[PDB]
């Protein structure tokens, strides 16, 4: 079983940075490729005892990339996989969708496909890019249709960051965002939001670092995915594959988009003053200000919810605790489902980086759940959206490139589809 | 990779760019003879954009000077950092045109622009990537209006997909030093309203204003000004040259400024700018660098946006900084005087970090705002050249030169409708 | 820009890059079921006759 | 058992100079070369060049032939007018080569067809030899002009008058490009500035490749005889693309998993051909493949197998078994200064196709075109020519042009 | 092995030469003195083609100095690099033509023309393997331009399969000395078509057009001039003397350029020249090298090859290189520019590499195109040249002489005839 992780823009292989940082930092590999099974799902062998992993960095500024050929880990990485552009797509999702997309993806494709075939039993593939941006946006979108009509049967993680409705740090980011959803609808089977505003909120009063960078946020990004697929990298005592939030979790081919939280985000002096057990981090996986998206499922209803638990966790009390969960009334779940809960609990901790924020706890836990308070933000993101819209500013960049008028008319009125589709469901 | 081909034109571009490679070269560690001598390997890393390698660590500035009089040229020179460009790239003219925007346009451009069009060419084509030109120029003398702009069209129609820089100060009737400013303002921006990509308003004015209060300067001689221009064009172009948390392009920063082709006039600030007797006073923080950013008595042009509407604004922050802090101090202000901003843009401002202060100092920004009372200095300008031309003064040297009076009334409707344009975004 | 319409018509239509090879295979496969599943049915038969 | 090879030419003796280098370096096994060689060529530079060399004293000094003055890219002059002196002594000594040797494989030539040392007296040596010996191989490694890069001018004619003698002389002919070459160097070796020297070490590469099961033990040995029969189906098409693989710099090759299956793939993709045609256009007729070092026959056997099961490339209606391999046990050397990284594997892929077929055609209008006009003519025909041999060395590439159009139905 | 037997003509033949024989004696390390000083062994095997070991290490030059007024062979004689010759070699008359063609051809070279054949034939069966003779003259005087030509043509008769260069100066009317330059280059044009293997043409308005605008010097006296002419010289036969990773002799270059037997008139330029202010504001590499190549304002002839087509061209390159470089920008400059190249020849650029720079250089290149813009000047030539036979000007200086007016007539008719079939040709 194998699983490539893909990695388009700025935000997506800082994403990397950090992850890779900390899988070879789990399995014991030092950065510069060899040991002092289980790493069989993301590296790949080269029989002289040297590990390399399975990724693509890829985006069309050079800058990003190139720090990351001198950084620590120039030696792990094959040349190959880490492609840069030349020029970038400049937050225009057109430019990255039809001018300089059309260019580097299919660079892109014939490298993906032979790391496909070093693999064996090939779980799927998953993504990381950020929609704001023209690049994670534009040929993220362009590569999604690619990959959906060479393995179709193949899951597509798509950990995606959405702009915050607040914090922004561009203008034209509602344009890209509404257009990139538009593909970003039929193409990823499971996608994940993952905001900004609520990853800052979560290092302002869990963690108390009053003065956080980027490095934090993608810190804890890949311990949620560590948490998410030590299920597939190490035995426990209730286990689920990618292949499982397929179907326990999206009811309708249109309804994939997840809300993600972690549990406990806690530094280095509370968790010497705190105790740890299964049905606290039950509770705080499920109140608000520990989610990872700025929305609030005490608005909507929950269709069914899914629990990564990491650490010395038995199954009898994650039973219990969930129990107690459905008994409150504080959230509830949709008539049509009777049971809304995914399980599942694996024996190997959480380990921690040196240079990290992240204390040492004892027990972990990962929640993804679905719900309806994710049709309040694509709303929100329509009122400032066709705001600007209708005195056509900001469209002569995007229509000068090769664009028209008609796919802003269209794509519009399919994601207001989709606001529709949300509000029957939830009836 | 990505390039810019630098050009200066007249005697305010000679000073301008002069002060402007010393800064440059001296924050990549080249010394006054051209050779590498710094320390970090960081710094050769991005040298491509600016500069060629020549031989034995001589690196060879980007850049051609254009003008008409020799005076400039040998001041250039003479001075330090004046040995390090190539002696090829002072295309130069010999006669002068001498204040006056037909000579500087129709008689000494026809035989001047076809060479320095030739330096351009081979200056262009010796790099791989373009990102942009870069042109620095001023709009009320001869030689640098005329000339530039001509030059300006004619790069356009050849290399049209590319960006374009134009820094341009614009007289005032403050500092008035010629007498027909606004019969070459007038017909400079008729021009530059419909090639150029993007222009950055400056002005004499306010740069002695900022030397007044901010710097507290003695003598302010016109080697401080070019030195506060020098400092804001490295700021904006270092997301290029170095990295960091969060890099924006030119290209990138264009697009997201400018929400119709007709609006790209930028009024243009720096930060931090303290005199030496509070520079011991101060502290280093985001907040400090934002309400020092944000006065209105910083701006570099004298047109106060707050007699107007912020369409977007963008700031550009270097040195080791938290993103977080940085998104939220550009909230706070637009939060509070949301009366200053246009209302059917939410998020006007674009922000950015770079991870590579200047020298001097630990923590730095750059602010470029696309305001719509930039409309003050059209009208300002507009209204003097009316009060010559409808009594026909100076007229004749520009008359008998090739211009007829069509075109100062196409270039008066151009203005004006430009104005009005401007009036009823706002 | 027609030669690239069809290119990208065809592109659709050939159902993916790896579609080829697991039609092939998948047929393969199934004609190994039926032997194995007729020797099975044939013993039965030869052991009814016994 | 024991193979000589003769070098001609200027690029013939700096293709030797590299490929003795390595034979040297690689070393009862040695007794199939150890020099068996003869340098010969018109201009005496680069002859004495290696005459005051390192390699000084390992070359017995008659062994360096050099005349007194070169042809000069002149077919006609090094075939008619100075080949006729000096080529009697060079094979008048090639047969006390022959006398001293006892199992003799063959032999194998190195020259460029665009030159006319390489070209011209290339032509009249083979001639001479084929008359004198017939049965026994002479295994042609030549060089043809690249359609877009190019170094001379009236390369057309010389390559077109060799090749009319190229055809029913040498058993078995590798084409070999610069263009080709210099895409794989920047392609893989990343190297975008190369030399001469660079396209030398890994044409060496390739011959050691194809040389080494004579003289060193594997799981299935094949001699010369063995690509006369396996891989020209016809007694006048033996015109073969090569490749290898896997051609890789120091530092890539540790991070890579270099493996039996891919390299089989590598080896077949028109990124790596020696030539440059694309295969796509044709349909493979036969294919070789020579494996180095660390192979068992499963791997390889299981390489050939899904080959034939893709569909991006076709064979011919007639080969079920298009196939020969080839296993030996040693890995390939390395020579210090070299580019290439050590490998455990390695494989040189031989085929024989209709691509070929696309560069005569290409060829023949470079050479149409200028002899319409008679461009050049004159200095050839003042050389000792006619226009006779022009026209007729012209209807025997049209000729050759339809023959692999119906054998490739 | 190898051998170039070296005749010089004329007072301008006898400046050159003089020039020439400086810069290969320093090139093979030679001292003043005749003796071997030099310090690599590559200097010592390759001086056969141009010396001859005499006794004691004494290193004589295989040259033959050759003219009509002691002028010249004394100012030779006087500077250093003088007392080299051996005496015996000074084949000299007494008289003089003093540019009368007719004296230089017909009446004082049958006194002289037997002395110099004789010197040249000991001289020539000296040496084992002749490569060719050197000549260098002009066509506007009567001693270089009559007697070299009758030379040519008695050499052509007795030796008629060894190769011959002819660096030939020719006159132009911007640059006129003589007043018979017109008669005189006429009738020497007409021998050269028929009895030179290639001549390189010269002219001195490219050569001071050189040194004004490329090299930016102040006098360029003769000296200058010459030593610029030499440097192609030994360019054009650094094959021989050097390995290299691709060799292209005489007669390699002669098969690869001259596609038609009457067509052997090439302009010349060499690279790379720079002004010494700006010798280290640049890189060394192949692009700059072909910039300077391929500039049409760098030939050195009067005569812009963009007013034709190229048949052919060669570029002689020196130096350590890659030759994937050689041919990509050979390439280049072959398709971009593809309507100054003739079409039903493919690959019009023959590209060569040899290993040893220059002295003093680390990399240069000789440019030798044959194109179809040279005959403007013969057209240029016999405009003059029918103004005044129109009329018999300064006819009966000749007349009276031997020629007859069939001689003048045929003249115009192979001048006519040639520049109808460069015109056919483009
Ligand atoms: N969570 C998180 N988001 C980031 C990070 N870095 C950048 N972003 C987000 O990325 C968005 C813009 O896209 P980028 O990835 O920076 O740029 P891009 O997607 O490659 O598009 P271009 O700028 O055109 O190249 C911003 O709105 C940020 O919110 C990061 O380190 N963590
Ligand atoms: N691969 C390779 N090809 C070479 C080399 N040297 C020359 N060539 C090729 O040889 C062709 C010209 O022939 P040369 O070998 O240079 O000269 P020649 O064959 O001896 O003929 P002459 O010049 O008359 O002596 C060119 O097209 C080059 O591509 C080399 O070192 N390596
Ligand atoms: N900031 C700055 N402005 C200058 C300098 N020198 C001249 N100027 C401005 O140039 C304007 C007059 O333009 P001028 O120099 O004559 O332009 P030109 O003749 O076209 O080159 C005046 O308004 C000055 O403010 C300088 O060194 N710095
Ligand atoms: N380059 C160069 N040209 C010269 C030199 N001396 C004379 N000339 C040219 O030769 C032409 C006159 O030739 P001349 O010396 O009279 O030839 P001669 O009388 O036959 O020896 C003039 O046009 C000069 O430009 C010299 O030293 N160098
Ligand atoms: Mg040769």
């Amino acid at each position: 079983r194998e699983v490539i992780s893909i990695h388009i823009g700025q935000a997506g292989i800082q994403v990397g940075n950090a992850c890779w940082e900390l899988y070879c930092l789990e399995h014991g590999i030092q950065p510069d490729g060899q040991m002092p099974d289980a790493f069989n799902t993301f590296f790949s062998e080269t029989g002289a005892g040297k590990h390399v992993p399975r990724c693509i960095f890829l985006d069309l500024e050079p800058t990003v990339v190139d720090e990351v050929r001198t950084g620590t880990y120039r030696q792990l990485f094959h040349p190959e996989q880490l492609i840069s552009g030349k020029e970038d797509a400049a937050n225009n999702f057109a430019r990255g969708h039809y001018t300089i997309g059309k260019e580097i993806v299919d660079l892109a494709l014939d490298r993906i496909r032979k790391l496909a075939d070093n693999c064996t039993g090939l779980q799927g593939f998953l993504v990381f890019n950020a929609v704001g941006g023209g690049t994670g946006s534009g040929l993220g979108s362009l590569l999604l249709e690619r990959l959906s009509v060479d393995y179709g049967k193949k899951s597509k993680l798509g950990f995606t960051v959405y702009p915050s409705p607040q914090v922004s740090t561009a203008v034209v980011e509602p344009y890209n965002s509404v257009l990139s959803t538009h593909s970003l609808l039929e193409h990823t089977d499971v996608a994940v939001m993952l905001d900004n505003e609520a990853i800052y909120d979560i290092c302002r009063r869990s963690l108390d670092i009053e003065r956080p960078t980027y490095t934090n946020l993608n810190r804890l990004i890949a311990q949620v995915i560590s948490s998410l697929t030590a299920s597939l990298r190490f035995d426990g005592a209730l286990n689920v594959d990618i292949t499982e939030f397929q179907t326990n979790l999206v009811p309708y081919p249109r309804i994939h988009f997840m809300l993600s939280s972690y549990a406990p985000i806690i530094s280095a002096e509370k968790a010497y003053h705190e105790q740890l057990s299964v049905a606290e981090i039950t509770n705080a996986a499920f109140e608000p200000a520990s989610m990872m998206v700025k929305c609030d499922p005490r608005h909507g209803k929950y269709m069914a919810c899914c629990l990564m638990y990491r650490g010395d966790v038995v199954p009898k009390d994650v039973n219990a605790s969930v129990a107690t969960i459905k008994t409150k009334r504080t959230i509830q779940f949709v008539d049509w489902c009777p049971t809304g809960f995914k399980c599942g609990i694996n024996y190997q901790p959480p380990t921690v980086v040196p240079g990290g924020d992240l204390a040492k706890v004892q027990r972990a836990v990962c929640m993804i759940s679905n719900s309806t308070a994710i049709g309040e933000i694509f709303s929100r993101l329509d009122h400032k959206f066709d705001l600007m819209y209708a005195k056509r500013a900001f469209v002569h960049w995007y229509v000068g490139e090769g664009m028209e008028e008609g796919e802003f008319s269209e794509a519009r009125e399919d994601l207001a589809a989709l606001e529709k589709d949300f509000e029957e469901v939830g009836a | 990779m990505r390039e810019i081909v630098h050009i200066q034109g007249g005697q305010c571009g000679n000073q301008i760019g002069a002060k402007f490679w010393e800064v440059v070269s001296d924050e990549h560690g080249i010394d006054p003879t051209g050779t590498y001598h710094g320390d970090s390997d960081l710094q050769l890393e991005r040298i491509n954009v600016y500069f060629n390698e020549a031989t034995g660590g001589r690196y060879v500035p980007r850049a051609i000077l254009m003008d008409l009089e020799p005076g400039t040229m040998d001041s250039v020179r003479s001075g330090p950092y004046g040995q390090i460009f190539r002696p090829d790239n002072f295309v130069f003219g010999q006669t002068g045109a001498g204040n006056n925007w037909a000579k500087g346009h129709y008689t000494e451009g026809a035989e001047l622009i076809d060479s320095v069009l030739d330096v351009v060419r081979k200056e262009a084509e010796s790099c791989d990537c373009l990102q942009g030109f870069q042109v620095c120029h001023s709009l009320g003398g001869g030689t640098g209006s005329g000339m530039g702009t001509l030059l300006i069209s004619k790069i356009r129609e050849e290399y049209p997909d590319r960006m374009m820089l134009t820094f341009s100060v614009v007289p005032s009737p403050k500092v008035s030093d010629t007498v027909v400013e606004p019969y070459n303002a007038t017909l400079s921006v008729h021009q530059l309203v419909e090639n150029a990509d993007e222009c950055m308003v400056l002005d004499n004015e306010a740069l002695y204003d900022i030397c007044f209060r901010t710097l507290k300067l003695t003598t302010p001689t016109f080697g401080d000004l070019n030195h506060l221009i020098s400092a804001v064009m490295s700021g904006i172009t270092c997301c290029l040259r170095f990295p960091g948390q969060l890099n924006a392009d030119l290209r990138k920063l264009a697009v997201n400024l400018i929400p119709f082709p007709r609006l790209h006039f930028f009024m243009v600030g720096f930060t931090p700018l303290t005199s030496r007797g509070s520079q011991q006073y101060r502290a280093l923080t985001v907040p400090e660098l934002t309400q020092q950013m944000w006065d209105a008595k910083n701006m570099m042009c004298a047109a106060d946006p707050r007699h107007g509407r912020y369409l977007t604004a963008s700031a550009l922050f270097r040195g080791r900084m938290s993103t977080k802090e940085v998104d939220e101090q550009m909230l706070n202000v637009q939060n509070k005087n949301s009366s200053y901003f246009v209302e059917w843009i939410p998020n006007n401002v674009k922000s950015s970090v770079c991870d590579i202060p200047p020298k001097g100092l630990k923590m730095s920004a750059t602010f470029i705002g696309n305001s719509t009372a930039i409309q003050e200095m059209f009208k300002r300008v507009s209204e003097q050249f009316t009060a010559m031309f409808r009594r026909k003064a100076f007229l004749h040297w520009y008359t008998g030169e090739g211009m007829d009076e069509m075109e100062f009334t196409e270039a008066e409707s151009n203005m004006n409708d430009l104005v009005s344009e401007y009036q009823q975004y706002q | 820009s027609e030669m690239g319409s069809t290119l990208t018509t065809t592109r659709n239509n050939m159902g993916g890059i790896f579609s080829a090879k697991e039609q092939s295979t998948a047929v393969q496969k199934r004609i190994k079921l039926l032997e194995n599943r007729l020797e099975k049915a044939y013993v039965k038969y030869n052991q009814s006759i016994t």
